[PDB]
């Protein structure tokens, strides 16, 4: 007898993932301002093979960074850190419409920062090949 | 059962396998 | 500038323009809202706005605007009521009373504008505080009379009485003078007989619940102060505990009332009071079992569902049960007919204790502590609660939190220890059962095995040693089996950590079974090579935890061993720690230092120390030779890091060995201070070559770390040293030469605040032995540090705190150092103390006031000598007026008590004739005038200019009382508080300062 | 679908810093006292959809109080803030609560003890009991370390929506654009300053 019983990230691959602290430079006040702390991910779209940075804040999971790892971006060190990278971004859409930012990203150790730059450059080659 | 205990405690794998 | 029309008082107030601004502020958004906000603040703060308040209340259609109008009116009643012509006072009263009457008539308004009506009620209560009953004797009689005419008026009168009771009894302490509070309290006490009749009649006869609830809400306030006879010599308990517990409208407030009833002051030897106390508890639990939920109900699930007000009700039920049972449960323990009631009340608490809600659990846990403690000491009680305590054991065990929360764990442990003593057999059975269900997988999870391990570990020391042995063995065997059962590093890591946590909690067991203790330690060493996240930290933390409690068994030669185990540890130390991070190596060395300190044979202790420090001393000797050869080698990040880790290792071992560390300190001391100078030069050179930004670079930050760890090492030893002669003769001279000038001659951004901290410790322990050294410390750090911190309250926060800690200890231990200061520098010392008064930073404020106090004491101890006489002439009235300034400015309320104490000391000096010279200039007042007369004259002028709205009579009475009371700190503080109230208004009563007779 | 939230408490307790942290992720170290009130929309993404809080960040210093309890009219939830390093700020919690519930007689309220990141805690856990009889939710929080910084809004969200299982979820992450010399020299300039300005809090773990 039959008895009847009672994020827009799905199409992507995770190349790299590291916990970091993201800063944005406020040129008016000439000071850095935190933008978020959490997992920074390199996500490769399976339909386009191009990679982006997606970073979310812990707990609230709100996006504090979303932009392509452009081949033209360049990671420069910060004067007061051996575990951070500074670079300008021309179109980040974490706060709505695209906008330009001077970002700084800090990690737990120099090696994680060096590894980040390693992956950051691998990802650039991928966005180059397409 | 004291010697049993140290015996079994020694078998606790330091490499977790 | 369009909405800014209302700010122009030349023209009549355009109500319509007001309602636009108000609407734009509350319902608008963005810039228009922000601009409306500024306009409303400016309009509200106009000292004439109250005059245009009568217009708004009559002709405005916007309830928000009328609310704002009453706020403007409230500011006026509170602060300038007595300054007005008597005409306005009567007028304001009239159209507030009338406005409330009219709103209560329109049932449409009475229900739609509860906010506006409550605000008007509160405004009426402010008038009462000014005018009642001396200028309004008929208020209460006319209130009771008007109540009978309209249900809406009667209900609102209950709101007025509620607010009045709150303003007089609950929130008067700091808002009125003592005399005015007592006046209003007595006034309400007189006329409460008739207030209560009205309240009791409504509760017995009334039908509309809105009026019932409002009457019960006022009753809640009355119970805070009314005599107990109004509750026990009437039928009101019967109504609360039966009638009003049935309807959910009145249930919440009734339950809160009965909670306060359980706190009333009652005879305690009358047997009919005890019956009535039993009776209303019996009725309340009955209504709950029949109208709300039975004692079997799952309150955990009810609370989680969060339907309606269930959560607040279960919270209030927990408060009611715990409050009543903490005070009255004895009334239920002897009568056999009250046993079911006693255990049902506690069974409700059991069910309440299962709710997932941290703060609610803490409330019930506090009661359980109250209970099990009483069952531990009180004869013939524990058998009553056998089944309750059995359930409680499982509840505590299943909700055990992580020990590292810290406060909640200690509370849980305390209750569970008591419960273990009460029935150790039942506790053992529960824990083994819980563990069996972890093994069979029916309750297995990382969270559940951790919770159980914490619970098992929390009861160590409660069982007999023989029972504990058998229990511990069973637990470890089972846990070991659970680990073998599981697969994967993650699972095996959780169980391994829990195994090690438990063993660390049973040192009595470890101390009696060396073979086992050895196996544990050696197994921890194996875990120190495992890289899985958390393992190494767990291994090191368990190592030092076991050592702290079993150290004696590592220093002795255990039977069947060739050497004390400490020697074995030091041998393989390189291999043991090879895979650990630096911070973990330091913990390991610190643990060894704990053991070595147990060796009291000096020659052997020093040898163990030498062997332990072998690796860091060899690394040290090497880089000391390399450093001196090529100073640029210190620019190598790796060399700087090696150096810092060597010093940190010495700090770690010194932290646990204290005085015993001296021989190792002597091995490195002189080369360490040379290193300090060398890195100091490099820091200075980098700042010269790259600017202040260099202080942010990793290079320089690494160099300053070396300096800071050297200072920390020296501070650590001196703070614990036993031979102070050696500290003085060997350590201090080189230390001061190495650090003081470097600090003085670096730019502010390169000065290490740790230098001040290190110096504070030197002065603390050997200050009395190096007076010339203390002088050298002040010269090198006083003026240059003061100039860093006397421009604002923000910059250099670390230097700020250490600066005043250092001055404090010098003022205590070597006051002579300040007597040698030139007069210009001693003036800066005084300026610095007063500067500390003005900080809101508690660290600075508290020390500034203590320095001032100790400084006055130091001067007083000197007697009638020139320096003391000159000090009072120069700085007495500076300290009096600076203390008065922060006392009265409303921005330093956190320091009232210490400000009051300092002020009382200053005043007491004059009225004890401790100041031998006149504090005045002989041309300022006639000769022979006492300092008493002059002090009172100076203060009167000071307060008259600082608070010109006070009458001379107020000032004169305040000072006469403050002076007479300078030997009674509690009364003295009351008079200051009364003064702080009076300066906030106009026309304060000068007789208030006679409150203390 | 927006709720008015009033945020009250003594001056210096961290109300504005707490809100700023939620609005931009920034941690402001300066104490710039709020004047009257500052309204800030704040949106969270939940499994029940987005919820908007209109946060009325009010002033705690009396001389900057503005409309005082006039800011509370028609509020639907509230947060009372104090500073666990300042006993006086906890002493004043009953005063803030009094003035709040006289206007808002039945709203969910969270009591927050801020600044638990500081070692020298002055208001001990066991002293904090005021919330029990007043049926407030209590949380230890730190705007500096983000300890429990989301709990006040999650709890209020659940109370306002009537769903105890409501959860914060990850907002959707749209694909970013794959994007001039006319602006080059202006970025290389702004980037030169950014490199030579040290990142704050370099001793922090992360
Ligand atoms: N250590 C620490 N400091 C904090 C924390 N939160 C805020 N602060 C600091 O406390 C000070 C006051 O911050 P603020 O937000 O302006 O307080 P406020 O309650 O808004 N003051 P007001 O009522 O006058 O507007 C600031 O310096 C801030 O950096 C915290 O969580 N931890
Ligand atoms: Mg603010």
């Amino acid at each position: 007898i039959h008895f009847e019983p009672v994020t827009m990230e799905e199409d992507e691959e995770v190349l790299y993932k590291v916990r970091a602290k993201l800063f944005r430079f406020d040129a008016d006040a000439k000071e850095w301002k935190e933008r978020g702390t959490g997992d920074c991910k390199f996500l490769k779209n399976k339909k386009t093979n191009k990679v982006r940075i997606l970073m979310r804040r812990d707990k609230t999971l709100k996006i504090c960074a979303n932009h392509i790892i452009a081949p033209e971006y360049t990671l420069k060190p910060n004067v007061g850190s051996d575990r951070s990278w500074v670079y300008a971004c021309t179109a980040d859409i974490a706060e709505g419409e695209a906008e330009a930012f001077t970002f700084a990203i800090r990690f737990g150790s120099k090696e994680n920062a060096d590894k980040f730059k390693e992956e950051f450059e691998k990802a650039q080659e991928i966005n180059k090949k397409a | 059962s004291l010697q049993e205990l140290v015996q079994q405690f020694e078998a606790l794998p330091g490499d977790l396998v | 500038g369009s909405m800014e029309g209302i700010l122009d008082f030349s023209n009549d107030l355009d109500i319509a323009l007001l309602d636009q601004v108000v609407s734009t502020f509350y319902q608008g958004s963005g810039v228009q809202q922000k601009q409306a906000q500024e306009i409303l603040t400016k309009f509200q703060d106009n000292p004439d706005a109250w005059q245009k308040a009568d217009q708004i209340l009559q002709f405005s259609t916007n309830p928000q605007s009328k609310f704002i109008a009453l706020s403007i009116l409230d500011k006026l009643i509170t602060r300038k009521w007595k300054l007005l012509p008597n005409d306005h006072r009567i007028g304001i009263r009239n159209f507030v009373v009338g406005m409330i009457i009219s709103m209560c008539q329109d049932d449409e308004v009475f229900k739609t504008q509860k906010n506006l009506i409550n605000k008007s009620d509160l405004t009426l209560v402010q008038i009462l505080k000014q005018e009642w009953p001396q200028n309004w004797p008929e208020f209460i009689p006319e209130l009771i009379g008007s109540s009978s005419s309209s249900v809406n008026v009667c209900e609102n009168n209950m709101i007025v009485l509620k607010l009045l009771s709150e303003e007089v009894f609950d929130f008067s302490a700091e808002q009125m003078t003592q005399a005015k509070a007592l006046h209003l309290k007595n006034s309400m006490s007189k006329e409460f007989e008739q207030i209560f009749k009205l309240c009791f009649q409504v509760l017995e006869q009334g039908s509309s619940s809105s009026l019932i609830v409002a009457t019960l809400e006022s009753l809640l306030r009355y119970l805070h102060w009314i005599p107990y006879r109004y509750i026990y010599e009437t039928n009101i308990l019967e109504l609360l505990s039966t009638k009003f517990m049935t309807s959910p409208d009145t249930r919440a407030i009734t339950l809160k009332c009965l909670t306060e009833v359980s706190n009333l002051k009652i005879p305690q030897d009358n047997d009919l009071i005890k019956r009535q106390t039993v009776l209303f508890f019996q009725n309340t639990l009955q209504q709950i079992a029949t109208s709300v939920m039975p004692v079997t109900a799952d309150l955990k699930a009810t609370y989680a569902n969060a339907n309606g007000n269930d959560q607040s009700f279960l919270q209030d039920l927990a408060m009611f049960l715990t409050t009543y049972l903490a005070r009255n449960r004895a009334l239920l323990e002897s009568d056999e007919s009250l046993r079911e009631l006693l255990l049902n009340a506690h069974q409700y608490l059991i069910q309440l204790s299962k709710i997932e809600e941290r703060e609610l659990f803490k409330t019930t846990l506090d009661y359980w502590h109250n209970l099990v403690a009483d069952l531990f000491y009180e004869p013939l009680k524990k058998h009553i609660y056998e089944e309750i305590c059995s359930q409680l054991r499982l509840v505590i065990i299943e909700n055990m939190v992580r020990p590292e929360t810290i406060q909640l764990y200690k509370s849980e442990r305390e209750v569970l220890v008591y419960l273990t003593h009460l029935n150790v057999i039942d506790t053992e059975e529960i824990m083994i059962s819980k563990l069996a269900r972890q093994i069979d997988g029916s309750e297995w999870s990382w969270h559940n095995i951790n919770t159980l391990s914490w619970a098992i570990g929390s009861i160590s020391g409660t069982m007999s040693e023989d029972t504990e042995k058998r229990f511990v063995v069973t637990v470890i065997k089972d846990l070991l089996g659970l680990c073998e059962q599981k697969r994967g590093k993650d699972n095996k890591a959780v169980v391994a950590s829990d195994i090690m946590y438990v063993v660390g909690q049973y040192p009595r067991f470890l101390k009696a079974h060396w073979n086992f203790l050895r196996t544990v330690i050696l197994k921890l060493f194996e875990f120190m090579h495992e890289t899985h996240e958390g393992v190494q930290d767990m291994a090191c933390d368990t190592f030092i935890k076991i050592v702290q409690k079993c150290k004696y068994h590592f220093v002795i030669q255990q039977p069947r061993e060739s050497e004390p185990f400490i020697q074995t540890i030091i041998r393989d130390i390189q291999k043991t720690t090879a895979d650990l991070q630096p911070q973990q190596v330091h913990t390991f060395y610190k643990a060894c230092g704990i053991i070595i300190s147990e060796e009291r044979s000096v020659a052997e202790r020093n040898r163990l120390l030498s062997d332990l420090m072998q690796l860091p001393n060899m690394a040290w000797d090497t880089i000391v030779e390399q450093s001196t050869a090529n100073p640029t080698l210190l620019l190598d990040s790796e060399t700087v890091k090696i150096i810092a880790n060597i010093i940190k290792t010495n700090v770690a071992v010194c932290t646990s060995m204290g005085a015993d560390f001296y021989p190792q300190l002597g091995h490195i001391y002189y080369n360490m201070l040379q290193l300090y100078r060398a890195v100091s030069s490099m820091i200075s050179a980098q700042v010269a070559a790259e600017g202040l930004i260099a202080t942010k670079t990793p290079k320089v930050r690494g160099l300053r770390t070396i300096k800071k760890e050297i200072l920390k090492l020296v501070e650590t030893y001196i703070s614990k040293a036993r031979n102070l002669d050696d500290v003085v003769k060997v350590l201090v001279e080189p230390l001061l030469n190495a650090v003081l000038e470097d600090y003085m001659n670096n730019v502010p951004d390169a000065r290490d605040a740790e230098v001040l901290n290190c110096m504070t410790t030197v002065v603390e322990k050997v200050g009395h032995m190096i007076p010339q050294g203390v002088i050298l410390i002040l010269q090198s750090v006083f003026e240059c540090t003061l100039d860093m911190i006397n421009k604002d309250f923000t910059e250099y926060p670390e230097h700020r705190v250490e600066f005043y800690k250092l001055l404090k200890v010098i003022n205590e231990k070597s006051f002579a150092a300040f007597l040698e200061l030139p007069p210009a520098a001693f003036k800066l010392f005084v300026d610095a103390i007063c500067w500390a008064f003005k900080h809101n930073n508690r660290d600075v404020e508290v020390n500034g006031l203590q320095i001032a106090l100790d400084l006055v004491k130091n001067i007083e101890r000197m007697g009638n000598v020139p320096f003391a006489n000159e000090f009072h002439k120069n700085y007495f009235f500076i300290f009096v007026s600076e203390t008065f300034f922060v006392l009265t400015d409303s921005d330093h309320k956190s320091g009232f008590s210490k400000q009051a104490l300092l002020l009382m000391k200053l005043i007491s000096l004059v009225y004890d004739n401790k100041i031998s010279v006149p504090l005045y200039q002989e041309a300022e007042v006639p000769q022979g005038t006492s300092n008493q007369v002059y002090l009172s004259q100076y203060l009167a002028n000071m307060l008259s200019n600082a608070f010109p709205h006070l009458t001379s009579e107020q000032i004169a009475s305040f000072l006469s009382a403050l002076t007479k009371q300078c030997k009674d700190l509690v009364v003295f503080k009351g008079t200051l508080r009364d003064f702080l109230v009076q300066i906030k208004e106009v026309g304060g009563d000068p007789t208030d300062y006679l409150f203390a007779e | 679908v927006q709720f008015k939230l009033v945020l009250v408490g003594d001056g210096g307790t961290g109300k504005t810093t707490f809100v700023k942290r939620h609005l931009t992720g920034e941690f402001e170290k300066k104490y710039v006292a709020t004047l009257g009130v500052e309204v800030h929309p704040l949106v969270f993404h939940t499994n029940r959809g987005p919820i908007k809080f209109n946060v009325w960040d009010t002033a705690g210093q009396e001389k900057f109080g503005g409309l005082r309890d006039g800011y509370y009219i028609q509020a639907q939830c509230a947060i009372i803030m104090f500073d666990v390093t300042s006993r006086v700020t906890y002493k004043n919690v009953p005063n803030w609560h009094r003035d709040l519930v006289r206007v808002c007689e039945n709203i969910p309220i969270v009591l927050c003890g801020n600044k638990v990141d500081i070692k020298d805690r002055k208001v001990k856990a066991k002293s904090i009991v005021f919330h029990r009889k007043k049926n407030l939710q209590y949380y230890d929080i730190s705007a500096k370390s983000n300890y429990n910084f989301e709990k006040p809004f999650l709890w209020l969200a659940r109370k306002l929506i009537g769903d105890p299982n409501l959860e914060f979820v990850a907002m959707p992450a749209l694909a970013p654009p794959e994007v001039d010399p006319a602006l080059a020299a202006q970025y290389e300039h702004d980037l030169e300053v950014a490199q030579t300005t040290a990142l704050p809090d370099e001793d922090d773990d992360l």
